[PDB]
RNA sequence: CUAUAUUCUUUG
């Protein structure tokens, strides 16, 4: 980890000030909302989709 | 009179937006109206069917590689579809350059596809051309097909890879395409390869198109013509934008009159000159009107009588052209009877610059001939889409047509150059919507000044008149 | 069942090989077999899939490429470039004026009216439908001159015609001209009237 | 000509040909002016399915049904409005079309065109008349029940 | 000499505009995995899309490896949260891939002859089967030139 | 500042004789005086005015003299 | 001011005396037999554009006060 | 090398051809790139990327009120309830066209308005709070220590008169972190800027004053 | 390469339509494969590029 | 070495190139051409070797006036 | 072909809790109908239209108004970024609108989008963040 | 007054910004010596303003 | 740095 920039991010220093750029808590994909189809065309069944699995799991 | 400069009333409006906005708007307002009649073509068309197919053949275009960037080059004789391609090349910004096609050899083929470079190349098989047998002009059958294949040897030689080789001749290596149109009577169609989709919904979410125009601006190049008397020997074509071609059509339209399907002709071989290719066609569609195509040509005797007897069948209120071909209807007017032309109340011939002055005595040969109630003679350069001044057979002064100022001045300024003296030969330089100031050449897109006041250099040298009249003269050579 | 070559061997090279060295026998060649695709294996449609699949030049950083390209080359870079921006600038009012207009259920006009894109500031929930005119409402007029008429007053000189409501001047000004100024040229650049001049004082 | 070939469905009940649209392969293409009035829908099939009795144990209607399962998931009309979708019964919707292209009027007089007589039989000029599996049809032959 | 280190930490979300590795030229340490681009000079290593950065290891040789990329972040996250969660009530299996010290056994009871697969040499007939094959349309494609094995 | 290279033989922001360099007017704060009652709607304004009422102090004044911008007024 | 006075030359002058107050010589004509032979080598020089009777200085000042707009609205 | 292949056909929403034959012996633009010889193409270079539009600042010279910076203050278990925030705001456009409308509540673009007086009678505020001169209200936005050019800030109320310190108990609630100094004079607020000059004016205007 | 904030700015780049960019064998001993031959085959010289390049082609 | 390739068609424009060892080679007498972007053009244009400093546009950049078989 | 049945027609749903805007008859029917019918249809065929003039003539004879297509978000941020002027995306300050600072030695940095704002910010930690929303509704960046 | 201002600053820098942060920013010189066989990349890299060093602004 | 390069590209 050495190197003086290395310092500068761990130390959080003027370019580094806010560091991870890409950090948890963003996701590119779904935008930090939960992706379901509640638009089911009668209203008797629409919870029908659920826990359609997002990866392995 | 004292001062050398003219303008016109400007309290005529201006349309500013896109073509493809104008013909929208049209097709709402009247959508089972008739906009442009051909029979020879068996072509009756609504502003359903221009829109439809402007946009439908402006997707062919565009699944057949056309990108808005690039040039489409177009041999086209007088048919519907040179129309039908200008508006598509305006949807998707293509420059569509018409070349005339009277005099047409694989040389000067080859040298407008050096100049333009074109993406897509719109020609024939069998194409129509005049010549002379016996000091007697006759229809001549050119084989086209053999042309391109001059031009193009290396489409001769077909090795099983070769449809999807990069690049199809290396000497042009920026043609793609090339479009035949030709009628095939057959009732089968052609396989689904060698046709573009014309048809149906293009895509899912939004139609590309609409996307894509709004990227497009209305003073974007489509269209180029060729001057047969170039002003410079530089400029070659001038170009025309959309607001260029619709506001010349529009003034048009409106400076004459024109009421919603009153029928309205064009005479043939015009498409190339804007007459056919700008003011007719955008005549016909900013005032609700109906364009009518006599015969496809004019040159021989034989289908000037054919044209006549057609003209009367259709019905038309008052039709377009040039004294040249004016004078093969006089010949064989005589022929007929005097209230076959009863339909026919006035007619328009439009005059380049250096023709100088058709005399009046003629409109009034062909008035009384005609039984016409009136004759308008349009006047201006080419960049002006022949639009400059006008003047009717009653009214011998020439007016300005609305929105042109046309100034003669001295050498030594750009915006500041000062006026001349009214009799002085100097330099001419107009302003309005439809003047363009772009032109097309060996090395791209071109443009002459256009300066603070608003007006832009023709590169012509004038004359002004007491009364209204201009001259154009070659540069001073001293 | 297999194949020592794993593929019908086509009858030409058969009889060309049991007559040593000999093809006259079937030299027509059927044509080959078809590939077909299944059309519902393929994904569904995607929005982005439709924007990008005609790959217009507007998306590099660069600059307006599609407008380089429909541009005349006449003109000077430096100074094209700015000209480039004014038709990429104005294309933009455009596409806004279409934009309000469209929000208010107006009939479209441009430069812009003003109570459409103040009073359309006035909604935060206003941006969910849109509505056409009605196609009586709709006119070829997109100036304001041409469209609201005549109102009563006026301000500019009465004698000069390039102040005239309806008048019309073209929308930028296009100029052959050189730029006089790059970077890496050493003395290049506009100098003060009273600044010594290049190469001055040889 | 594995790797140069143009596409070839065996079903265009998706009408595929006219969404996925590929460059005619060919330098020369041939555009009149007269075909704007030609109409392009797909080539009719073979075993035109809609007169099959939807059996559990035959084979052409098992393989239809998993095809038109197969399009409804990629509309994303199945897992997402439709949940729940139990294939039975072999349905046909259609519509009495002329294959016309855009809207038409009267000629002697300027009135709508009256409306068609209502279908009775299924034919093949009927075909593409009807719904799908995500096909299209123009607008002007939906105007009547 | 200068010293060319990882410019992030690995196994932390990184975006495209950050240097990932700089390497040293010499085959390179560290080559381009998935979402990963190598500059072909300077050997260094920049993200494609943004997500999460990880370090896979040759099977065959351990001394050479990839940087590669998960696009979506989120994933990762409630994975290792979960698998952390559970780590401390002992509720975790430790026969994971994740684990170092295990990945030599997982490969070898999924694939147990992955070494003698990697140690064949084909002949020269099927590397360069026969051509009209290809034409014939019996297989889809023609690569001669994959005859080694990186895994 | 021997590393930077020199443009534009002038230099970059650089004034000459007979540069157009405006000092700022913005309609919010003409706008504002005339609400405010500094200046009289009803007479024509010059830069007299201006500095009559005082709403430009004179350390502004400089030829040339003003340059009226628009900022946050939209109308 | 401009569009009255300013924008329309002296009545009696023609193409190339334009911009001077009143016309310098009678005759439009270059006046000087080594005036004129100078024209028709910059009429040959620049290849013959239209404006061309009017002599115009090669070398340039590159002052900031004889400079107008390069582009923009207008 | 002979120079081919089928990515020189344009394909229109999903590519239905063979994949082997798209570039052959050309470059394709995956392996441009996946060899780029530049590095890291910058954040602005995204063009797609929706960008902000700030709203209308808020100058001396102009008074644009924030209905949600109201709310801010609206929240706050202050006394001397506040006018609603309608009444802040001029008289509107189309409604101030004729000569109908009074003199002092005249129509402005920039949206002035002489002081509204309490929001409730029967009712005595402790402080009373002098317009300038120009009209604007007192707090300044200095910077400590400008020599050095530091970027923190703090606030001046000057023209407050009356009890200061019933002033700076409502200030507390205003900005319940900061820290606060009262001088005969004027009010000092530390590390609040122009956003704080936003709220205090917002809150002095809806005060009445 | 130059983006829109940059005190230069060039004109359109080539359209990437058009004048491909060929594969090449690097031609450095170094970076060249192996068993790559130097392509000496003796042969009548084709001038126009069309046939040319037709030689480089298995079809038959 | 250092040669410059400017633009047969006169727009001025040129562009360093540093010979291979084969044109380094004195083996021929003719100046190397090569097809190169032309950016002032914005086309593809032919590109001719010529000295690197010296007046890039030169007297002798004039081509003779040619009359183009098209139009009247 | 009425108004109200057409604002019914619009919005339904195929087992609805309440019904409204419709005559009470049509009501009870549909809630007739409903109650008979599954969640789960026996057979799925479905087909793709597009816009013509037929759609026009449907709302204006009835006297409605007709709905429009809203232009394309990604085309007016293309545009938005190629009006701009030049010194729009350069660098205007010492710190990014972040609150970094920039040193000029890194090329990702030379460009900066949005105006960075050295006095404002200093109030978000007491404030909600629906203060931070710019005129577009994006969040604008502020110093922190 | 004005001594210390002095014009090889205002030859080579501007200063540019909101007050409390404001940059000088300079072009980079790799330009005038060797442009050719270099690449193009690097060579643009010279046409950005970019911010001077903090040590040198403060200096200055 | 001074000269030679004067369209986006170029020397010591």
């Amino acid at each position: 980890r050495t190197g003086v920039e290395w310092y500068h991010r761990l130390r959080r220093r003027g370019a580094y000030r806010h560091w991870p750029w890409a950090r948890w808590n963003d996701d590119p994909v779904r935008q930090h909302q939960e992706l379901s189809c509640r638009r089911t065309f009668s209203a008797a069944v629409t919870g029908a989709n659920e826990g359609v699995p997002l990866w392995n799991y | 009179k004292d001062y050398s400069v003219a303008s016109g009333s400007v309290d005529t409006p201006v349309l500013d937006q896109l073509v493809g906005y104008y013909v929208n708007i049209q097709s709402r307002k009247m959508y089972y109206k008739d906009f442009l009649r051909i029979e020879h073509q068996a072509v009756r068309w609504a502003f359903a069917d221009i829109r439809k197919n402007s946009e439908a053949l402006a997707h062919g275009l565009l699944q057949t590689g056309l990108r808005p960037g690039q040039r489409v080059l177009a041999i086209q004789p007088c048919n519907c579809e040179t129309f039908v391609l200008q508006l598509a090349c305006a949807k998707i910004g293509a420059l569509l350059a018409v070349v005339p096609h009277h005099n047409i050899s694989a040389d000067k083929l080859r040298f407008y596809l050096n100049e333009f470079q074109p993406h897509h190349l719109i020609a024939r098989e069998w194409i129509v051309v005049p010549e002379v047998k016996q000091g007697v002009l006759v229809e001549r059958n050119m084989h086209f097909w053999d042309m391109i294949y001059n031009v193009i040897p290396e489409l001769g030689l077909s090795y099983p890879g070769q449809r999807f080789q990069w690049v199809h001749s290396q000497e042009f290596f920026f043609l793609k395409k090339v479009v035949i149109t030709d009628h095939n009577m057959n009732l089968l169609g052609v396989t689904p390869m060698r046709k573009m989709l014309v048809w149906g919904p293009f895509s899912y979410y939004e139609q590309r198109l609409r996307r894509l125009s709004a990227l497009l601006h209305p003073d974007d190049p489509i269209l180029a013509l060729e001057d047969p008397h170039p002003a410079l020997e530089d400029k070659l074509h001038i170009t025309y934008s959309h607001r260029n071609c619709i506001n010349a059509g529009f003034l048009f339209g409106n400076l004459m009159g024109l009421k919603a399907e009153s029928r309205f002709g064009v005479m043939p071989n015009h498409h190339v000159d804007p007459v056919g290719a700008i003011v007719a066609p955008y005549a016909a569609l900013t005032t609700g009107a109906v364009l009518v195509h006599i015969h496809s040509d004019m040159f021989t005797d034989d289908h000037a009588i054919n044209g006549i007897e057609k003209l009367c069948v259709e019905e038309v209120v008052g039709m377009l052209g040039k004294k040249s071909d004016f004078d093969l209807l006089l010949r064989h007017a005589g022929n007929f009877d005097a209230d076959q032309y009863e339909h026919l109340k006035w007619v328009v011939l439009f005059e380049d610059a250096s023709e100088p002055t058709v005399g009046d005595e003629y409109l009034q040969k062909l008035a009384k001939e005609l039984g016409l109630e009136d004759v308008f003679v349009f006047r201006g350069p080419l960049e002006s889409a022949y639009m400059v001044m006008w003047r009717s057979l009653k009214r011998a002064r020439w007016e300005m047509v609305p929105h042109v100022e046309a100034k003669v001045v001295g050498d030594r300024g750009t915006a500041d150059a000062r006026i001349l003296a009214a009799n002085t030969r100097g330099n001419l330089k107009l302003k309005g919507p439809h003047i363009s100031a772009g032109y097309y050449n060996n090395a791209g897109l071109l443009t002459e000044l256009v300066d603070e006041r608003g007006f832009c250099s023709t590169s012509r040298e004038a004359v002004m008149d007491e009364r209204g009249q201009l001259t154009l003269h070659g540069t001073q050579l001293y | 069942n297999r194949s020592l070559l794993g593929y019908p061997l086509r009858r030409a090279a058969a009889m060309e090989m049991l007559y040593g060295g000999i093809c006259i026998q079937h030299l027509a060649q059927p044509p080959f077999p078809l590939r077909k695709i299944q059309s519902e294996s393929l994904p569904p449609p995607s929005l982005q899939g439709e924007r990008d699949d005609l790959e217009l030049e507007v998306k590099d950083s660069t600059g307006n490429v599609m407008g380089y390209r429909l541009f005349p080359v006449n003109i000077g870079i430096r100074a094209r470039t700015e000209s480039v921006r004014v038709r990429s600038e104005d294309c933009y009012k455009r596409f806004l004026a279409q934009k309000h207009c469209a929000a208010a259920g107006v009939p479209l006009q441009f430069p812009a009216p003003s109570s459409i894109t103040n009073s359309n500031c006035l909604a935060t929930p206003r941006a969910a439908s849109h509505f056409h005119p009605p196609s009586s409402s709709l006119s070829l007029f997109t100036r304001p001159a041409d469209s609201q008429g005549g109102d009563v007053g006026r301000t500019t000189p009465a004698d000069v015609a390039a102040y005239h409501p309806r008048a019309w001047r073209p929308y930028q000004m296009l100029k052959p001209m050189p730029h006089n100024w790059g970077p890496a040229v050493r003395s290049s650049g506009v100098r003060g009237p009273h600044m010594q001049l290049l190469q001055e004082r040889i | 000509d594995t790797m140069f070939q143009y596409p070839v469905y065996e079903n265009e009940l998706d009408t595929p040909h006219l969404f996925n649209i590929t460059e005619p392969p060919d330098f020369f293409v041939y555009w009149n002016v007269s075909d704007f009035e030609r109409t392009s829908y797909p080539p009719l099939p073979e075993e035109d399915h809609r007169l099959l009795l939807p059996l559990s144990g035959s084979a052409p209607w098992k393989q239809h049904r998993k095809r038109s399962l197969k399009y409804l998931r990629k509309h994303e009309i199945l897992p997402n409005y439709l949940p729940h979708v139990r294939q039975d019964v072999n349905l046909s919707v259609v519509f009495p079309g002329v294959y016309a292209t855009r809207a038409r009027l009267c000629e002697e007089t300027g009135e709508p065109l009256p409306p068609p007589p209502p279908v009775s039989r299924m034919t093949h000029r009927n075909f593409w008349m009807t719904a799908h599996c995500g096909n299209y049809i123009e607008l002007a032959d939906l105007q009547h029940p | 000499r200068k010293a060319k280190l990882f410019h992030v930490v690995p196994g932390t979300p990184v975006t495209p505009f950050e240097k990932l590795k700089e390497q040293r030229r010499r085959l390179p340490e560290y080559r381009p995995g998935n979402n990963v681009r190598m500059d072909p000079n300077t050997y260094t290593l920049y993200a494609t899309k943004k997500g999460v950065m990880t370090i896979r290891e040759s099977r065959i040789n351990p001394k050479y490896k990839w940087l590669d990329v998960e696009p979506d972040i989120q994933k990762v996250y409630r994975s290792r949260e979960l698998r952390r969660a559970l780590q401390e009530r002992e509720m975790a299996s430790m026969a994971v891939g994740e684990n170092s010290n295990y990945r030599v056994e997982l490969d070898l009871l999924l694939e147990p002859d992955w070494r003698e697969r990697v140690m064949h040499v084909p002949k020269a007939t099927e590397r360069f089967k026969d051509p009209n094959l290809f034409t014939r349309g019996v297989v889809n494609e023609l690569s001669p030139l994959d005859r080694y094995s990186y895994t | 500042f021997m590393l930077a290279p020199r443009v534009s033989a002038g230099g970059p922001r650089n004034r000459y004789e007979g540069k157009l360099v405006f000092s700022p007017l913005r309609l919010s704060k003409l706008l504002w005086a005339i609400d405010t009652g500094r200046i009289n709607p009803n007479e024509v304004i010059t830069l007299y005015h201006l500095r009559q009422a005082n709403v430009v102090g004179e350390r502004e004044i400089v030829w040339p003299g003003f340059v009226l911008i628009s900022n946050g007024v939209r109308r | 001011w401009y569009e009255d006075s300013s924008k329309y030359a002296h009545p009696a002058a023609g193409r190339r005396y334009s911009h001077y107050l009143k016309p310098p010589t009678e005759r439009d004509f270059p006046a000087t037999v080594e005036e004129y032979e100078m024209v028709k080598h910059h009429q040959k020089w620049h290849l013959n554009q239209p404006g061309t009777g009017t002599l115009l200085p090669w070398h340039s000042y590159n002052t900031a006060d004889l400079v107008k707009r390069a582009a923009g609205r207008l | 090398v002979w120079l081919g292949g089928t990515a020189a056909n344009t394909s229109l929403g999903r590519d239905v051809m063979p994949s082997t034959g798209k570039y052959i012996n050309i470059v394709s633009p995956t392996d441009v790139a996946a060899n780029i010889s530049a590095g890291a193409m910058p954040p602005e270079a995204n063009v797609a990327a929706a960008l902000p539009v700030p709203r209308i600042q808020y100058s001396k010279w102009n008074r644009a009120l924030r209905s949600d910076v109201y709310d801010e203050l609206l929240k706050l278990p202050l006394r001397y309830k506040l006018h609603d925030f309608a009444k802040l705001c001029p008289p509107q456009r189309c409604q101030e066209e004729p000569e109908a409308v009074g003199v002092v509540g005249r129509d402005s673009a920039v949206g002035y308005l002489p002081p509204l007086g309490p929001a409730d009678p029967l009712d005595t505020i402790p402080f009373f709070v002098h317009r300038s001169s120009n009209g604007v209200l007192p707090g300044k936005v200095f910077s400590m220590h400008p020599r050095n050019l530091m970027p923190a800030f703090y606030l001046r109320i000057q023209q407050v008169e009356g009890d200061m310190f019933r002033f700076e108990e409502e200030l507390l609630k205003i900005f319940p972190t900061k820290k606060i100094f009262v001088r005969s004079h004027s009010i000092y607020v530390y590390n609040v800027a122009l956003d704080g000059r936003m709220v205090l004016h917002h809150w002095l205007l809806g005060l009445g004053f | 390469v130059l983006h829109k904030w940059a005190v230069v700015s060039r004109s359109a780049p080539p359209p990437r339509g058009l004048r491909p960019i060929a594969r090449t064998i690097p031609t450095h001993p170094r970076l060249r494969p192996v068993d790559y031959k130097i392509p000496y085959v003796l042969r009548t010289f084709i001038k126009d590029r069309h046939t040319s390049e037709v030689q480089h082609l298995e079809n038959r | 070495n250092m040669v410059a390739l400017r633009s047969e068609a006169n727009t001025g424009h040129m562009e360093g190139y540093l010979k291979t060892e084969t044109e380094r080679l004195d083996a021929t007498g003719r100046k190397v051409q090569k097809v190169l972007w032309d950016p002032v053009l914005q086309r593809h244009c032919l590109f001719k070797e010529t000295k690197i400093k010296g007046p890039f546009m030169t007297k002798s950049a004039i081509a003779k006036k040619v009359d183009f078989p098209i139009g009247g | 072909d009425s108004k109200a049945s057409f604002a019914a027609r619009a919005n339904f749903r195929l087992h609805a809790q309440h019904r409204d805007g419709i005559p009470s008859s049509s009501v009870e029917m549909l809630s007739r109908i409903e109650q008979v019918l599954p969640p789960d249809p026996s057979a799925v065929t479905f087909f793709q239209t597009k816009w013509d003039i037929q759609v026009q003539e449907f709302y204006e004879s009835r006297g409605m108004l007709e709905p429009a297509a809203p232009l394309d978000e990604e085309i007016e941020a293309i545009l938005a970024y190629h009006a701009r002027k030049p010194s729009e995306l350069r660098v205007r300050a010492r710190h990014r609108p972040d609150g970094s600072t920039n040193v000029g030695d890194d090329p990702n940095f030379w460009a900066q989008a949005e105006p960075t704002r050295m006095m404002d910010g200093s109030m978000l930690s007491l404030w909600s963040r629906r203060t931070t929303l710019g005129a577009n509704g994006v969040p604008i960046t502020y110093r922190r | 007054l004005a001594q210390h201002r002095m014009q090889v600053w205002q030859l080579r820098f501007k200063e540019m910004g909101p007050p409390f942060s404001r940059v000088w920013v300079a072009l980079g010189g790799k330009m005038r010596r060797r442009r050719v066989g270099r690449q193009v990349d690097v060579k643009d890299m010279r046409y950005y303003w970019r911010p001077i060093e903090p040590q040198y602004q403060r200096l200055y």
